[PDB]
């Protein structure tokens, strides 16, 4: 599974926004990055970055990035139904109330097609 | 009223010439032959003789021409006329007063018929391959600041260094303080002057089965 | 300076032979070893089809039950240089009954190389190896079109004939058995040249001092092939 | 793809806004673009195809069958918009003379060795 | 090359010029004859 | 912009169906163009370079807003930048537009100069398509696998860690399709297209040749995703000469990081070819083109006598079969015969008998020479 | 250094007047011959008999000994020549050894002839290749081919002239390992070698065809015509 | 045949026409005369300007000093009469206009003006107010490479030797002059590279171009080559007082053997201009007066061809050689063009190398860019010694590629 | 010439007057047409007399002029020749006497030609590539085709040959008459013995 990070390679461009003007998790950014997460590693059913931090990185998004950030999941674990099913659960009772309406949308689009 | 200097390259031709302007005092015209051929028709037969008029104007003057077969060589359209120029300005009509050329090459058979007249180039210097004293010379010379070795066999070196030009003998010079370098040695001794002459030396080409 | 020998360059160079070893140079290769146990050559066949009879492309020969020879470059040249060492070698025996040192081979054929402009057409455009055994000692030689000729120990000829002679001179010594340098003559031709050992390329000769049969390695390449 | 184009007509405030889980609506379009040739047993079976565009050419009002510019792939194997396979060695039959998707493959007895 | 030829015609014209009562008279040097123009050469 | 492509031929009410379609949207064009602010922007540049504006080269800038620039009669001028102008568009030998009064830059024209490369960048390669060549099937892989993937996708190449092959050479007998497998790879890939017919780069001037080959590669990297093609490159590739040469293969291995730009050549006599210019390091695709055989011949007879009317008495086989005697080139050259010949006896729909005697008869005209 | 004459080498060794000779060579028509199980047979081409012409009177295979025969492909002046060169070795060999001629050593004259003819200035080289089909291997058939570089070889089955490049091919795709059983079948083999005539018609094939103990067998257009048949029956076998 | 009579025409192009021919053809007038109607009424394409991003730009600055200051015209100065140094007078050309007499302004001063100079002048009274930088050829100035090429010493295998010596001469004065001075010993300051093509001369150039952190100029034999007398001897001029306007720089030639050809006369006269170039060249590099901090770097393949002056040390005092790669040099370039890729690990990569002939660094790169092809035409992710071998073949029979004249 | 110009209106009026039928066909035009004949066999006159009637536009280089004294020369006079060709659109390109370049080359010794081969190459590409083949047609002429070789005759290049014999009796009286038209002739004169008198006659 590919990288949101690795995407964009910031590791080779020369990184003109960074040293003291990087160092915050902000929200916009971290909506794409959930965005990219989900399109690119869609249906391969794994992730690295939201499957070992998967509570963590959701931790450090907020608003309507819930709403979409846990759904985003449900795009990688496409037509496994049993996959998915399974990994949702930790999120369907989540402390977290967004991030529950982004993982019951999640619920249903991994049933999509 | 006319010197052509000439010798194999790595003598010392445009060193001599260098000394004559540096002891000579004299307002010294410097120049190469690809200077003169320009582009436009009617441009090198002018630099030649504005040249000759500012060399006539500071009155005790020298000029030194290098690479005469860039222009020299015997008989473009342009090179032909700048030489004629050239020729004129300094054989016809009135020349001398108080101007003196230098002139260098390499290949004098290329320019032969032309400018080599005796009035023209009255001095024919020739510049020999340099001689086996000759060659300890120009090494001790090139060496001085070098801080050698007490011990270095200059006459050993120049018998090794046959067929060597003065120019390839300061580069022997140059390669012994680099192998001094590659060694630390605060000074460069003997072995580092074989290894600089190896240096310096041909490739032997090969064996050629021809004659064995 | 390009119209025959007769004509000398500046450098003194004739500019027409220099071709010859360039004509060396185009054909396919020769290698030669020389060992106290025995003489050996091994030769490239190029063989453009397998509808062609390998046999038939004489690029490995036998002069006499006592040598063998093979050579590179143009195969006509170097048939005739062959027939001139076989006729020699006939007429020196039949006459004075002693064998012929292969260097008296050598000999007479450069002298015939010898008759392009000292006579009186061109260079014969093969250079040639000879492994030989006499009563004095079992020699290899090399020659070229100039006349001109060697007494090698290991010696490679033809295209691509540095990389080969670069590996023959890391593998040689003076005290190798004719098995080992044998087999390092067929991995080096492998690896180098053009492929895996097969019967329908590549030929063998050996020569050892008591035996004036079997000059040559046939139909018995099989053991080779599998202990390769 | 259409409810997703629509709202993206005020994308200030549907998506840039307060609704990003529009874009999931693509995923009801979500199909990927492959050829996987099975046996009858619908077992997987790797089979060499020829691969490359569509044209007409000698077809003038008739058979448009042209993979032209093709490549020899082992299936499976990704196809691109406006791509096409056919069988590249006919020792095989198709169910179904259009190569798309899924499909099943037959030995053919006609052929003859 | 192309003015030294158009200079050349301006020469010939401009010398065949010269009326018989000019006393205006030329000289010209050189030292390869051979390359001159056999134009000149001519009566 | 261009037409769409209307892919039936022969005449059937699909290709009206297709043109009437076409005739509806260019309609709609027409209705929608006929049914028919920034003041302030053009009250301050548009009246700071009050008109006229005369037009000059930009030979250097010194500071952020001065530079110098020459006008058509010569003369030198250090003026003043406005600031509207691009600076990263600015660059010496740069066509500058500047104000009447006080020369002052007033912005970067688009280049009009360098005419004849100018003219040779064609781009005009949309007459041919892989459909139009057929049979040629594993020239089309290795030319692909060269130069045409690379420009579509790189990615493979990247992710490998690969530096694409970097020049092909196209080889055989003429009429064999070379040069159409060239134009229809720059037909495939968008690629800007370059072509310049080898002895064309021969010239009289001594500095034309190199200096020639210098300015089509910068055009060619200036046109960024590009292929170049030199045909008939024998003419070359077999001091003046040799130095371009040495200019081309410098071009292709030497100095600098040449980028995207490919490199197509194509030559009839590639055994005669100097071992400099097949560089092991840049060119390592030569690609054969043989002779047609049996099926490619097929193919290429339907290819071209598909546009044709034809009878049913034609069989295509007995114009197929012999040997390989012949290339794509002469197959044309047949068809087109064949309908002259149909058209004199009054066929418009060609038969049998006059491609065999067409063959025939350029049989005959095929090679000469007494017995 | 380029060529510019016959005794010269260029720079990097390469004699152009030789590949000259082959290219001479390759103009000519083609020629087919092979060797089966016990018989040799070979079938030419390109009669083209041009109406007003007879073609018996040109000679396309000719034949040189008690048991030799081929033509030489390429200038058919050369082809004359080198006719009565085998004719008189032929007979002085039978004549002055011990014992008959066979075809090694023809084959080798030949070879030697040529090489001696190119081996001199102002000499011109004959530009003829030829296939050599001989009885007396120890009474076995076997074939050699002889290249204008003076140069002789022993193919099992070989082709030279305009279908050089194609037939050999053709050959290199079917010349079964297994010998030929029924020679009839490598006659018919070589009839559909000779379908790829330079006309391709077939109905002007003249064969040969000598059984390694025969003398000069010649096979009719009629009887040609009947393997052609078979050929062709077993050709539609495809369906 | 009687030839095509124009009922013959006519009834040729009637009675074989399709029921369809009028109406297809009038609508294909149609689609021409339609798509020319639209190219009418959409008029012309915007050709537009520059015109940076409007919210960059203008500012009431830009009218201010457009209506403020001057546009200068530029002259070269000339013989500064200095009658009496308290107003000096100075000459001034403007090209192809005229010669004037002219004077400082009240900002100038004599010191900041001096002969030549490529000064600049008001356009009414010409009097002097700018100091400007001299006319260097832009065809001389873009051969400053400007950008270092992606290339290291590491990159290049095998030439421990001749990367140790270029770099003693070309980097190690520049990096660490002390060395030289507190020894006092004057390093060389030109090296030729020769050696057959494709051995990777112009890889340790580019490596050199890399590391040099100095001023760095390529230069081809093309640039040099122009079409007028003396033109290239003049932009040769104009390169060597580039460089010496750098404090210190590096000089590349590439096939310096495009011009360093050696000296012929029977030729009918020769090439000769090009002679004339190198000659210029010979000058400059070692003539009158010091050549300065300039370290010159010429690579070709042909050493010999070269004019013997050029190779006289001195100009050209290190001469190094790029022969075929041994057997380690060559497993350690096969090495470094296989740190880029995705293969397997346990490519055996020596044994590559002992099947490799005397094959150039080029033949490397050139088979591990087939072994590339052979795995992204398989479709693998991962480079195999299976596809190390089919390209170790494939270059190799390809280099090979009648041939009835061997043995 | 009534034949020869039969031959001659076909090949190169019947595509530019009529390119349809070719469309219709579906078959290319044919590019160019090769004379061959004695010098003076009205050759260029008909080729003169085609360029009039088609209407299209009459461009003239002969094959000698094209050799020119420098390399790189005739390959761009030749290229901008066809260039000409383009702009003027519809129009017939002469080349008279292009067996001076369309001859034997030196096959080696104290010097060469090898640029008289280059314009060949050059032209042959030229046509070859069919540039912009729409209402552009070339035509040449040779003085004894024998000299000419096969080069530029290949078949997929230019495409008709015709044959310029000298004047029979017929075509001898024809000459004679469209010539005398504007002579003042008087009673008396009967042409067809002065005719018959010039067997052999050259036009
Ligand atoms: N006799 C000598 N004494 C001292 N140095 C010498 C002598 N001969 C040559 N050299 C050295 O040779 C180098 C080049 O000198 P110079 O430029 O005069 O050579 P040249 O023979 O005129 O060469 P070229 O004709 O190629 O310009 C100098 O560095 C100089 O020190
Ligand atoms: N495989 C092919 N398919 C279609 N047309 C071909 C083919 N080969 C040759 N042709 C015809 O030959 C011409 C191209 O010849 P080509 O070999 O490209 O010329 P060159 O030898 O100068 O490269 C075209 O007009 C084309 O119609
Ligand atoms: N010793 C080497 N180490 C690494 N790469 C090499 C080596 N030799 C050659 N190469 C590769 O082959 C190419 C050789 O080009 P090069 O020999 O520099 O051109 P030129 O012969 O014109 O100087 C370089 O691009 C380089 O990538
Ligand atoms: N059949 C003819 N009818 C009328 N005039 C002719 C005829 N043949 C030759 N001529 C005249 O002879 C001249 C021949 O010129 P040209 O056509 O250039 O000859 P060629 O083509 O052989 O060089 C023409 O000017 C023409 O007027
Ligand atoms: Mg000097
Ligand atoms: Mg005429």
């Amino acid at each position: 599974p590919k990288v949101p990070d690795d995407i964009y390679k910031t590791h080779l461009e020369n990184n003109r926004f960074g040293g003291s003007g990087s160092q915050v998790d902000s929200a916009r950014m971290n909506l794409a990055s959930s965005f990219v997460n989900g399109f690119v590693n869609a249906a391969f059913g794994q992730d690295k970055l939201l499957t070992d931090d998967g509570n963590k990185w959701l931790y450090k998004n907020k608003d309507h990035g819930m709403l979409s950030a846990a759904a985003s999941l449900g795009m990688i674990l496409l037509w496994d139904v049993d996959g998915g099913l399974t990994q949702i659960d930790k999120y369907l009772y989540s402390s977290e109330d967004y991030i529950k309406s982004g993982a019951l949308l999640a619920c249903g689009i991994v049933n999509s097609g | 009223k006319g010197v052509l200097m000439y010798g194999p390259p790595g003598t010392g031709k445009t060193l001599l010439a260098r000394a004559c302007a540096a002891q000579t005092k004299a307002t010294f015209l410097k120049l190469a032959g690809p200077q003169l051929v320009q582009m436009f028709i009617g441009d090198g037969a002018k630099l030649v003789r504005d040249a000759f008029a500012l060399a006539k104007e500071k009155a005790p003057s020298i000029i030194f021409i290098d690479e005469l077969d860039a222009i020299g060589t015997k008989r473009d359209r342009e090179v032909q006329r700048t030489m004629l120029e050239l020729l004129n300005q300094l054989d016809g009509f009135q020349p001398n007063t108080q101007v003196k050329v230098i002139a260098a090459t390499n290949r004098v058979d290329i320019l032969d018929p032309a400018l080599l007249r005796s009035g023209r180039l009255d001095r024919k210097i020739e510049f020999p391959m340099p001689n086996e004293e000759a060659r300890a010379r120009i090494m001790q010379i090139h060496s001085r600041k070098m801080n050698v070795s007490p011990d270095v066999n200059y006459e050993e070196l120049a018998r090794c260094t046959d067929d060597f030009n003065g120019a390839q003998c300061k580069a022997v010079c140059v390669e012994a303080g680099m192998i001094a370098l590659r060694r630390g040695a605060t000074e460069l001794t003997h072995e580092d002057y074989m290894e600089g002459i190896l240096e310096v030396q041909a490739k032997k080409k090969a064996n050629l089965q021809y004659y064995a | 300076y390009d119209r025959g020998v007769n004509t000398f360059s500046p450098e003194g160079r004739l500019f027409q032979v220099e071709y010859a070893i360039e004509a060396i140079k185009l054909g396919s290769t020769a290698i030669g070893i020389q060992t106290s146990e025995g003489v050996c050559l091994a030769v490239e066949k190029r063989i453009t089809s397998p509808l062609m009879e390998p046999s038939s492309i004489e690029k490995i020969v036998e002069i006499d039950a006592h040598i063998g020879c093979a050579m590179s470059g143009l195969i006509a040249d170097a048939k005739t240089l062959i027939d001139k060492a076989r006729v020699e070698t006939q007429n020196h025996w039949f006459t004075y009954n002693e064998t012929m040192t292969v260097e008296s081979v050598t000999q007479a054929v450069s002298n015939l190389a010898l008759q392009f402009g000292e006579e009186d057409s061109r260079p014969f455009g093969v250079a040639l190896l000879f492994g030989g055994v006499d009563e004095k000692g079992p020699q290899l030689f090399h020659m070229d079109p100039s006349g001109t000729f060697v007494q090698c120990d290991a010696r490679a000829i033809g295209s691509a004939s540095e990389g080969a002679q670069s590996s023959l001179q890391e593998v040689y010594h003076k005290s190798m058995t004719l098995k080992e340098a044998i087999k390092s003559s067929l991995i080096i031709l492998k690896q180098v040249m053009e492929e895996k050992l097969n019967a329908t390329n590549i030929e063998l000769a050996t020569v050892q001092p008591g035996q004036n049969f079997h000059m040559f390695t046939k139909e018995e390449l099989e053991e080779v092939i599998k202990d390769i | 793809l259409l409810t997703v184009l629509v709202s993206f007509l005020d994308v200030r405030n549907i998506i840039l806004g307060k609704s990003h889980y529009v874009l999931y609506g693509l995923v009801a379009a979500m199909q990927p673009r492959m050829l996987v040739t099975f046996d009858e047993e619908l077992r997987p079976l790797p089979v060499s195809v020829r691969v490359g565009q569509a044209v007409d050419v000698v077809g003038q009002a008739g058979k448009p069958k042209t993979i032209t510019g093709f490549q020899t792939h082992t299936t499976p194997v990704l196809l691109a918009h406006g791509e096409r396979a056919e069988l590249a060695t006919e020792e095989f039959l198709p169910v179904t003379p259009i190569l798309e998707g899924f499909v099943i493959l037959r030995k053919n007895p006609n052929y003859d060795l | 090359d192309r003015e030294i030829q158009r200079t050349l015609m301006e020469l010939l014209n401009q010398m065949d010029g010269f009326d018989t009562l000019h006393r205006v008279k030329m000289i010209m040097a050189t030292n390869r004859p051979d390359t001159l123009d056999p134009a000149l050469l001519r009566p | 912009s261009k037409l769409p492509l209307v892919t039936p031929h022969t005449q059937c009410r699909l290709k009206l169906l297709k043109l009437e379609r076409i005739k509806d949207y260019l309609l709609m064009e027409e209705e929608f163009i006929r049914n028919q602010k920034q003041e302030e922007e053009r009250s301050k540049v548009d009246d700071l370079r009050g008109t006229p504006m005369s037009v000059g080269t930009l030979e250097e800038i010194i500071d952020d807003n001065h530079a110098i620039v020459s006008t058509s009669v010569g003369s030198e001028h250090y003026v003043s930048i406005l600031s509207f102008v691009d600076k990263d568009l600015l660059e010496p030998g740069c066509s500058v537009l500047l104000n009447h009064k006080v020369h002052a830059v007033i912005g970067v024209l688009m280049d009009d100069t360098d005419p004849l490369v100018t003219v040779m960048k064609v781009e005009k390669a949309p007459q041919e398509t892989y459909a139009d060549i057929g049979g040629l099937d594993n020239q089309i892989q290795e030319i692909k696998e060269s130069v045409e993937l690379p420009l579509t996708h790189p990615e493979y190449y990247e992710e490998m860690g690969i530096k694409p092959p970097k020049g092909v050479i196209l080889y055989g007998p003429p009429g064999t399709g070379k040069t159409l497998l060239a134009k229809a790879v720059a037909n495939q890939t968008s690629a800007t297209f370059l072509r310049v017919v080898g002895s064309e780069l021969i010239q009289k001037y001594l500095g034309d040749g190199p200096k020639l080959v210098r300015e089509l590669f910068r055009v060619a990297e200036e046109h960024a995703p590009s292929i170049v093609f030199i045909d008939e490159i024998d003419a070359i590739g077999t001091r003046e000469i040799q130095r371009t040469m040495l200019e081309l293969l410098n071009q292709l291995d030497g100095f600098d990081s040449r980028g995207d730009v490919k490199v197509i050549m194509a030559t009839n006599r590639i055994e005669t070819l100097d071992p400099a210019l097949i560089r092991p390091g840049r060119i390592d695709r030569k690609i054969e083109f043989p002779l047609p055989d049996e099926k490619t011949k097929k193919r290429i007879f339907q290819i071209h006598t598909s546009r044709m009317t034809l009878a049913d008495d034609v069989t295509l086989d007995d114009l197929i079969m012999a040997k390989d005697d012949l290339s794509g080139a002469d197959i044309k050259a047949i068809c087109t015969e064949a309908g002259l010949m149909a058209l004199r006896e009054r066929r418009m729909k060609v038969t049998n008998e006059d491609f065999k005697k067409s063959k025939e008869n350029v049989l005959y005209k095929k090679q000469e020479g007494t017995p | 250094s380029y060529d510019r004459a016959i005794t010269v080498f260029s720079p990097d060794g390469h004699l152009f007047q030789v590949e000259y000779a082959q290219e001479a060579v390759k103009k000519g028509s083609t020629a087919v011959g092979v060797r089966g199980r016990d018989i040799v047979v070979l079938g030419v081409e390109k009669k083209s008999v041009a109406k007003l012409q007879d073609e018996r009177t040109v000679r396309k295979i000719c034949a040189l000994d008690d048991n030799v025969c081929m033509a030489f492909a390429g200038l058919t002046a050369d082809a004359r020549i080198v006719i009565n060169r085998a004719r008189v070795e032929c007979q002085s060999h039978r004549l002055t050894v011990e014992d008959p001629v066979t075809v090694e050593y023809i084959t080798r004259y030949i070879a030697s002839l040529k090489q001696r003819y190119t081996q001199s200035n102002g000499r011109r080289p004959f530009g003829i290749s030829a296939l050599i089909v001989g009885f007396d291997f120890d009474g076995t058939p076997r074939l050699y081919q002889t290249d204008p570089s003076g140069t002789y070889h022993a193919w099992k089955a070989n082709a030279i002239g305009r279908g050089a490049k194609s037939v050999r091919e053709f050959l290199e795709k079917n010349y079964t390992d297994e010998a030929i059983e029924t020679d009839d079948l490598t006659i018919k083999l070589v009839i559909k070698a000779l379908l790829e005539v330079v006309q391709s018609g077939g109905k002007n094939i003249e064969l040969a065809v000598m059984r390694r103990d025969q003398s000069l067998k010649i096979l009719n257009p009629e009887e040609i015509e009947k393997y052609v048949a078979e050929i062709e029956k077993e050709k539609e076998e495809n369906e | 045949i009687r030839a095509l009579d124009e009922g013959d025409i006519a009834l040729l192009k009637t009675y074989g026409q399709s029921t369809y021919s009028r109406q297809i053809k009038q609508v294909e007038d149609d689609i021409q005369q339609l798509l020319k109607k639209i190219n009418e009424l959409t008029g012309i394409k915007e050709s537009d300007t520059g015109l940076a991003p409007p919210a960059l730009w203008d500012l009431a600055a830009d009218k201010q000093t457009l209506q403020s200051e001057q546009p200068l015209q530029v002259a070269r100065c000339t013989k500064i009469i200095n009658a009496d140094s308290e107003d000096p007078k100075y000459i001034i050309n403007v090209k192809q206009f005229a010669k004037f007499v002219v004077d400082l302004s009240d900002q100038v001063a004599p010191t900041d003006i001096e002969e030549g100079m490529r000064v600049g002048v008001d356009r009414n009274k010409y009097q002097i107010h700018i100091p400007l930088p001299p006319k260097i050829d832009p065809t001389v100035t873009m051969m400053q490479v400007e950008e270092k090429p992606d290339v290291t010493y590491s990159d290049v295998g095998g030439c421990k030797e001749q990367i140790e010596k270029l770099r003693e001469v070309v980097e190690t004065p520049l990096l660490h002059p002390e060395r030289f001075v507190n020894l006092g010993i004057e390093p060389p300051k030109g090296v030729l590279l020769f050696g057959p093509p494709g051995t990777g001369k112009t890889l340790c150039a580019r490596a050199v171009a890399n590391r040099t952190d100095a001023c760095f100029i390529r230069v081809i034999g093309s640039e040099l080559v122009q079409k007028y007398v003396g033109e290239g001897a003049r932009m040769v001029r104009e390169l060597f007082e580039m460089a010496r306007t750098k404090k210190a720089c590096l000089i590349f030639f590439d096939e310096i053997d495009a011009i360093g050809g050696a000296r012929f006369d029977d030729g009918a006269g020769g090439d000769n201009e090009v002679q004339r170039t190198m000659l210029e060249l010979i000058n400059q590099l070692d003539g009158f007066d010091p050549r300065g901090n300039i370290k010159v770097l010429m690579a070709t393949n042909r050493p010999d061809t070269l004019d013997p002056a050029l190779m006289r040390p001195g100009r050209l005092d290190r001469k190094i050689e790029f022969s075929l790669p041994d057997l380690e040099g060559r497993t350690h370039i096969f090495k470094i063009h296989a740190r880029s890729m995705s293969v397997e690990r346990d490519i055996r990569f020596e044994l590559l190398a002992r099947l490799c002939p005397n094959s150039t660094g080029a033949e490397i790169r050139s088979v591990c860019t087939e072994a590339g092809m052979f795995a992204i035409r398989a479709r693998r992710k991962i480079a195999t010694e299976k596809d190390f071998l089919e390209a170790v073949n494939k270059v190799i029979k390809s280099y090979a590629k009648r041939y009835m004249t061997y043995n | 010439l009534d034949k020869q110009i039969k031959e001659i209106k076909e090949v190169i009026e019947l595509p530019v007057k009529h390119p349809e039928l070719f469309e219709a066909l579906g078959i290319a035009q044919p590019k160019g047409v090769l004379l061959y004949g004695p010098p003076g066999t009205g050759k260029t006159l008909l080729a003169r007399a085609v360029a009039h009637h088609t209407d299209c536009t009459f461009i003239r280089v002969s094959g000698s002029e094209l050799v020119q004294k420098f390399i790189g020369e005739g390959a761009r006079m030749v290229r901008e020749l066809f260039v000409m060709a383009r702009e003027h659109a519809p129009s017939i390109i002469f080349m008279d006497e292009i067996d001076s370049i369309g001859s034997s080359r030196l096959e080696g010794g104290s010097g060469g030609d090898s640029e008289v081969q280059r314009t060949m190459l050059e032209l042959l590409n030229q046509l070859d590539g069919f540039e912009a083949t729409k209402n552009i047609k070339v035509i040449m002429a040779t003085n004894r085709i024998d000299i000419l070789d096969s080069a530029l005759l290949r078949p997929g290049r230019i495409d008709r040959k015709i044959e310029f014999p000298p004047p029979n009796e017929e075509a001898r009286l024809d000459i004679l008459k469209i010539h005398s038209r504007k002579m003042n002739l008087t009673r008396g004169i009967n042409l067809r013995k002065i005719a018959e008198l010039m067997p052999g006659a050259s036009g």
